[PDB]
């Protein structure tokens, strides 16, 4: 199951000499074809002005992801991994790997970066690879982007600005990143906006549906879990037609189903022994 | 090395000489036309005369 | 009884490149390999009269 890829434009020798450094790394592609043109390859076809990063995560989750193997004259030996057998990768992520973790794949956050992919560009096209980061940093930075987007609607105050400046920093082993805002100039990106809207409205739908459904459920055989459930609801409250409830419950489920790029972070690799300089690591492809 | 370079230079001078000879014959055609057009009055003058 | 008289397989007509008249716009040249040919370039020695 080996894939090929050809470039239409003139490809120089410096571009191959900087591309063949990326001899074994992940390159996701939209459809598992046996021969695919290079415009579809990578992630350049997806970025634009209005849409942000959560869209990239959602389309990358359902997208298949393959491994780059060798280079030739003008054909590129992509190679789709199989479940169970073990391969080698490189580390395009900015964190030093260690033994036996679980790598995730998330879209890279340096859009318009200082590295700019070595000027490996063609005419109105550029190659870009997703980061390969272990799972605690992955769902950590997912939460960081999320509650960075939550504070974005009232940012005129100054202590919340210092809170956002705290959130923009990060910690790991010998690792400091500066992940920029989703907000630029007093407006939000639409996929980030609909993500935080979906989670805030499923939270509100829970907050005004549980007080109905503890009574609509508890007239069956009651449990201690149920009286403690109404205890939780009643402490929450004292801290302060079929046609509507059918829409409430339908909107509940379909709007919690829009967080599926956030609530489930699906593992894609299992790390084996690593290399000195920590750039290469044999690994087992899962899923 | 030497003989093949001198034959290559002979081919260069030969293509330049054939280019210049063609340009000279086209130039003779062109100068003959430009001295025939300054001798040719229009048709109405000759038809009236 | 239910008869079966004749069974017919279509003999599709083959078509090749050089039998087709489209090859008149083609100087059809076969190489051996293109696994290493990244930029297969032809130079020209055109002349301007």
């Amino acid at each position: 199951a080996n894939i090929f890829c050809t470039f239409d434009h003139k490809l120089s020798i410096a571009d191959v000499g900087k591309l063949t450094k990326l001899v074994a790394a992940v390159v996701p592609i939209p459809q598992r074809l046996h021969l695919i043109k290079h415009y579809q390859l990578g992630l350049h076809q997806f970025v634009d002005h209005t849409r942000g990063y959560v869209r990239l995560r959602g389309l990358l989750r359902n997208m298949t992801l393959t491994l780059m193997r060798r280079v030739e004259g003008n054909q590129i030996l992509l190679h789709v991994p199989t479940h169970g057998l073990l391969y080698t990768v490189l580390n395009t992520g900015p964190v030093t790997w260690e033994k036996g973790d679980a790598l995730c794949v998330l879209p890279p956050l340096f859009h318009g970066p200082l590295a700019r992919e070595n000027l490996l560009t063609l005419g109105q096209w550029e190659l870009v690879l997703p980061w390969i980061v272990p799972m605690p940093l992955a769902l950590e930075i997912n939460q960081r982007l999320l509650i960075m987007g939550l504070f974005s609607l009232d940012r005129s105050y100054e202590e919340v600005k210092a809170a956002v400046q705290q959130l923009q920093t990060i910690t790991f082993r010998d690792a400091t990143f500066t992940i920029p805002d989703p907000v630029i100039d007093q407006h939000l990106l639409i996929d980030m906006k609909t993500a935080c809207l979906s989670m805030s409205m499923v939270a509100n739908l829970a907050s005004e549906l549980t007080m109905t459904y503890v009574r609509k459920l508890a007239l069956e055989d009651s449990s201690m879990l149920l009286v403690k459930c109404q205890e939780l609801l009643m402490r929450l409250d004292r801290e302060r037609s079929p046609d509507d409830e059918i829409a409430r419950l339908s909107a509940l489920f379909v709007m919690l189903r829009q967080l599926d790029d956030l609530i489930r972070e699906q593992v894609v690799f299992t790390v084996c022994d690593v290399s000195p300089d920590n750039k290469s690591a044999t690994c087992i492809f899962k899923g | 090395l030497d003989k093949i370079l001198n034959v290559e230079a002979m081919h260069t001078v030969l293509r330049a000489l054939k280019n210049t000879a063609d340009a000279m014959e086209r130039g003779l055609i062109h100068s003959f036309l430009q001295t025939l057009l300054r001798k040719a009055p229009p048709y109405f003058v000759v038809q009236t005369l | 009884f239910e008869a079966i008289f004749g069974t017919f397989c279509n003999r599709l007509e083959w078509v090749y490149f050089l039998t087709s008249g489209l090859a008149a716009a083609a100087h059809a040249i076969k190489f051996h390999d293109l696994n290493k040919l990244t930029t297969g370039k032809m130079l020209f020695h055109v002349q301007v009269p």
